[PDB]
RNA sequence: AGUUCGGCCAUCCUACGGCGGAAACUCCUUAACUCGUUCCGAAUUAGGAAGAGAAGCGCCGUCAGGCCCCGCCAGUACUGCGAUCGGAGACGUCGUGGGAACACGGGGUGCCGAACU
RNA sequence: GCCUGCCCCUCGCCCGCCCCCCAAACUCCGAAGGGCCGCGCCGCCCCGCCGCUGGCCUGGGCGGGGCGGGCGAAUGCGGGCG
RNA sequence: CGGAACGGCGUCGGCCGGUCCCGACA
RNA sequence: GCGGCGCGCCUGCUACACCGGACCGCAGGCGUCCCACGGCGGGCUCAGCGAGGACGGAGACCUCCCGCGGAGCAGAAGGGC
């Protein structure tokens, strides 16, 4: 009745999204609230294309990410589940067992609110990894993980449950 | 919403197996072609290229000739002849790769020596005499007479970063006497002013290990039983790393000669393949699952 | 045909196969050639460089010259009323070795080795030339029970 | 005037009359075009020894 | 008037139809092309009758579409739209081309002669092999009496000299009055709808 | 058996479910260093060796998709060259030659080298 | 069936399943029929030459000497060269 | 009796079928 | 016939499975553009099927997953990757 040690589940990763068009210097200053939150250089993504809705116009910086990882992984998502109440939305968990969640306000997460810094929204993403998905990601022997050691999303909810304590 | 399905009829008939290699991912295709492109003029004459094959707890050293269907490994040692070499751990380090290189090439310069029995190959070539960090290009002198055996570079899939194990591999053939095309630039210590010696006569000497391992057991000396248990009970200090290095490359260089080992063939169960008359008949009782019920 | 390039109407020619499209074997380029070997030409698109014009595929030719990185096919092409020996440099991608005399370098050792084996036992020699099928012999069969044959009638169409 | 343009016919006749003419020898191992290290190498060879074409 | 149809009878030029080279195809007059019962049950219609092609030939769209229309009344005037499913099996693909000669002649002036022949596309025509069936009728037993008078009546709108058959086949289905039988009671026809396959013996079990 | 370098590139694939490891391999294991990351030791490098068959991988399935073979299709469609053969034509025969394809069954599911344990 | 009650129906789309007929600038497959080359000189043993090759005593070429053999599809016809 | 789509209880044949010596309501 | 330019040149047809094959025949282009849109070495996988995530929906981003090329390679089309 025990699972494998490697069947345990991980927070592999988060990534951490802003969408702020381009506007004169907006995706600038979401630079520096990544920054201190994530102790790490947000690298700034391009629009793809121009649209009329938006302000993209095929090489406007659109949004900036940064993935954390371990213990910054841990802390910076504790803070996004405390900011949600502890509850989250049933369907956010999808088919690879990776959840998101929306974050209002990055003053919410303890920042400082700013005349100098204005509000920016941003979102999170949580992928959750089995230890032996190596496969998938070396240069060598690069080969496609079997269906057991994929996280199903039933079985990640329970992590998340058995993790935060959270409720849908 | 409810969707189309990928993997089609359509999609598997089109589908081109790639070569059995290339699904596998070991060998690069690419580079295969350029390395084994023989001009066509010589014809016969082989080509030798020094596959330095890297895994978790072997560094494979063997030079390879690649005929139409066989690729001729001429030669071979790996990581796990180290500790007859008298290195008890650190069987995959940089030191571990300069001392594989050198079990390669003094093995193929005396297998060659031996079969010519005359003045040929090692006393022409005895090539660096210790294991020293200067730039040594065994052709790039006298190369009188009898050439060196000259074996291009095979890196593998593996990326050339700055003073990689690999690299430091072929610096161990090269100090056997084999010319293996280099430039020194990736070796650690090669800022565009100059080759340090230094740089490498120290990771040559297994000194990276040394500097760690005496710091961690001032910092935390309980880390460094679980990191480095097997360097403990082996009793090999970090001030001994230097000694031992040097006792393996003197051991290596004077008597390569390999001696076999045996291998005990154990065989998996295999439970072999279903009979087919016996195949049909798995469906023919589900059948009556489904019929009778 | 108002349009003449080195790569005109070939279409369907030129193209690879169902599911060989891809890098050449690896054995193409390994493959050694002696001057004088019969050298059949299959042009592919794999390479871009290299290529020989579209008439010259499928004509047999000998290699003049084993030059670096190349080949020199000396082809026999039909013009006006005269066969030229034009010869062409290919990259060895481009073409392949050729049965040809498959048959006679087989036959040639073969009837040797015949007559070897003959010179000690086996005086009388075999006819050493292949006869052109030639027109059978008494072969009785027995007829045994034999189905009669009726043609049928226009009915099942 | 409008006039004929282009037809094959009976030019297959006029070549075939007496047509189809080997190349010849002397076009069948011919040295344009060879490598120029091969033909150093054949010419040096043959001078020294039993074709030695010089005095 | 679209001409006399002798002007382009017979598949005088290699098959030309709609596509990206083509532009404006006129309209093949025939839109409809299953009339009746299209809902069906393969059980409740067991014979089909269909009109075989005695020549090669090309028959005009508008011919095809004519057809249609005389065919499907007289069974749906005597054996009803229950009764009679229509089948217009060949479809106008060819695209015709008709030479357009209009105004002056002369010089620097308005093209004219057989200079530039190439025709507009006109008239979507339909392309047939000796043996092609042009019209399929499937009907119960209450419509096997006026079945053949439909597709003669309109036989003659066909161009050219055609056959009417009865199918010994049992209905669309491909099956003949026989097998489609042996498979009723052996329980081995899977009804697919209008039309039906056998069972067969592949696929995964479950 | 297992690894490396390979040859031919699906009887070698793709999907799922079992079964397995002693060694070998993988996963693993951390970041003083060499290095490495539009950001991220994910990858990549360097330095390891507490676990582990859960994946990869090797073996069996499965009226499994494909791939491969043989039938069948069928002397069928087509077609080489002959007929002052038959047709208003469209076209079709007949003489002597060839001869598909798709469907549809019945099966098959890598093998060969070189080195080392 | 109802302040909105969507407690959900009928047609669609979209996806599975069959079905009817097409392409000259469509092709999984792919004939007939065409093209292109060979059908006598081999097997052995040595030995030279090379400013070329290669790690070598490796190659290939090009020669020369001995030895073991030999006319090795059918049919027509003397071919070539200015 | 250059030549068709259609027709011809014109004349010789053939094919697929039902009746009728319980002789084609007695 | 100067209304067009097949008057030099190219792609796919027509073209009748080696090749060569006509036409004010069809479906189209060329007369330029780019020191990066070039060479090389390294890394990388693309359009997208889904299923998820502040604002955020046909649609903008960021994730995985399956991804034989269904992408883009300066422009015609066809090969090719």
């Amino acid at each position: 009745e025990s699972e494998n040690p490697m069947r345990r589940i991980r927070i592999e990763k988060l990534v951490l999204n802003i969408c702020i068009g381009g506007e004169g210097d907006a995706l600038t200053k979401a630079a520096k609230v990544l920054q201190q939150l994530t102790d790490q250089e947000p690298t700034f993504s391009k629009s793809r294309l121009t649209i009329r809705g938006f302000g993209i116009r095929r090489g406007q910086k659109i949004s900036t990410h940064v993935t954390v990882r371990g213990e910054k992984a841990r802390e910076i998502i504790e803070r996004g589940l405390r900011v949600k109440n502890f509850e989250l939305p049933y369907s956010c968990f999808s088919t690879t067992g990776n959840f998101g969640f929306g974050i209002t306000e990055h003053i919410d997460l303890g920042i400082k609110y700013d005349p100098s810094m204005g509000i920016y929204g941003m979102d999170f993403y949580v992928v959750l990894s089995r230890p032996g998905f190596r496969v998938n990601k070396r240069r060598a022997q690069q080969q496609h993980v079997g269906a057991s050691h994929k996280i199903t999303p039933d079985e990640a909810r329970a992590w998340v449950e058995r993790e935060f304590e959270v409720v849908y | 919403g409810w969707v189309k399905v990928q993997k089609t009829r359509s999609y598997f008939k089109r589908f081109q197996v790639q070569f059995r290699r290339r699904r596998e991912g070991k060998t690069d295709y690419q580079a295969r072609k350029a390395l084994i492109i023989q001009d066509k003029n010589k014809y016969a004459t082989p080509r030798y290229r020094f596959v330095v094959r890297r895994t978790n707890k072997d560094i494979i050293c063997q030079v390879t000739a690649a005929e139409l269907t066989k690729d001729r490994v001429v030669c071979a040692a790996y990581s796990h002849e180290l500790p007859r070499y008298g290195i008890p751990v650190g069987l995959t380090n940089y030191a571990a790769a300069y001392a594989t290189g050198l079990l390669c090439g003094r093995r193929l310069l005396e297998k060659l020596s031996v079969g010519i029995k005359e003045n040929a190959l090692a006393q022409l070539y005895p090539g660096l005499d210790k294991a020293t960090g200067e730039e040594y290009h065994p052709d790039e002198n006298e190369n009188e007479e009898v050439h060196a055996f000259k074996a291009f570079l095979d890196i593998g899939l593996a990326r050339a970063s700055t003073g990689a194990r690999v690299f430091a591999a072929m610096k161990g053939a090269v100090d056997a006497g084999l010319n293996i095309p280099h430039s020194m630039k990736r070796f650690p210590g090669y800022s565009k002013d100059g080759f340090d010696s230094s740089a490498l006569r120290d990771r040559i000497m297994g000194k990276h290990v040394g500097d760690y391992m005496a710091e961690l057991k001032a910092e935390d000396e309980e880390t460094y039983r679980k990191r480095f248990s097997k360097y403990i009970a082996a009793k090999v200090e970090p001030l001994r790393l230097e000694a031992m290095y040097t006792k393996a490359h003197a051991a290596i260089r004077a008597n390569p000669q390999a001696v076999k080992a045996k291998f005990e063939i154990k065989k998996p169960v295999r439970q072999a393949r279903l009979t087919l008359k016996e195949r049909k008949e798995r469906i023919d009782a589900k059948k009556l699952e489904a019929l009778k019920q | 045909t108002h349009s003449q390039g080195y790569r005109c109407k070939t279409r369907y020619c030129f193209a690879r196969k169902f599911r060989r499209h891809g890098m050449a074997n690896l054995t193409t380029y390994n493959r050694v050639y002696k001057l004088g070997q019969y050298v059949n030409i299959k042009v592919n698109g794999a390479y871009h460089k290299g290529m020989p014009h579209r008439y010259y595929n499928g004509r047999t030719g000998t290699i003049f010259n084993i030059g670096p990185r190349a080949l020199g096919v000396q082809i026999q092409k039909r013009v006006r009323g005269r066969i030229m020996l034009k010869r062409i440099n290919v990259r060895l991608e481009h073409v392949h070795p050729s049965d040809c005399r498959k048959n006679h370098l087989e036959r040639v050792a073969a009837n040797d080795a015949a007559r070897r084996l003959a010179k000690e036992t086996g005086q009388p020699v075999p006819c050493l030339k292949r006869q052109n099928a030639l027109p059978r012999a008494a072969h009785v069969v027995s007829i045994a029970s034999a189905i009669d044959i009726t043609p049928l009638k226009y009915d099942g169409v | 005037a409008k006039l004929k343009n282009h037809t094959s016919k009976n030019q297959n006749r006029k070549d075939h009359r007496n047509g189809i003419k080997k190349p010849k020898k002397s076009a069948y191992t011919s040295h344009k075009g060879m490598c120029p290290k091969y033909l150093r190498n054949l010419r040096r060879s043959r001078a020294n020894d039993p074709r030695q074409s010089l005095r | 008037g679209r001409r006399p149809a002798r002007c382009y009878r017979y598949q005088k030029n290699k098959p030309y139809p709609k596509s990206r080279f083509c532009r404006g195809v006129p309209d093949p007059k025939i839109r409809y092309f299953d009339l009746g019962n299209r809902r069906a049950k393969v059980n409740d219609f067991p014979y089909c009758f269909h009109l075989l092609s005695g020549e090669k030939e090309q028959v005009s769209s508008e011919a095809l579409e004519a057809c249609r229309i005389a065919c499907n009344k007289y069974i749906a005037k005597k054996a009803g739209k229950d009764s009679f499913h229509l089948r217009i099996r060949v479809h106008p693909f060819h695209v015709i081309r008709i030479n357009k000669m209009l105004s002056c002649a002369g010089a620097d002036r308005l093209q004219t002669g057989m200079r530039g022949a190439w025709g507009k596309p006109q008239g979507t025509v339909a392309r047939v092999s000796i043996g092609q069936p042009l019209l399929s009728v499937r009907c119960r037993a209450s419509a096997k009496d006026y079945v053949k008078d439909a597709l003669r009546r309109a036989k003659f709108k066909i161009p050219g000299r055609q056959a009417i058959v009865e199918s010994r086949n049992w209905g669309f289905t491909e099956f003949t009055k026989e097998e489609y039988e042996d498979l009723r009671e052996r329980g081995e026809l899977q009804y697919d709808g209008n039309n039906a396959h056998r069972i067969s013996r592949k696929g995964p079990l479950n």
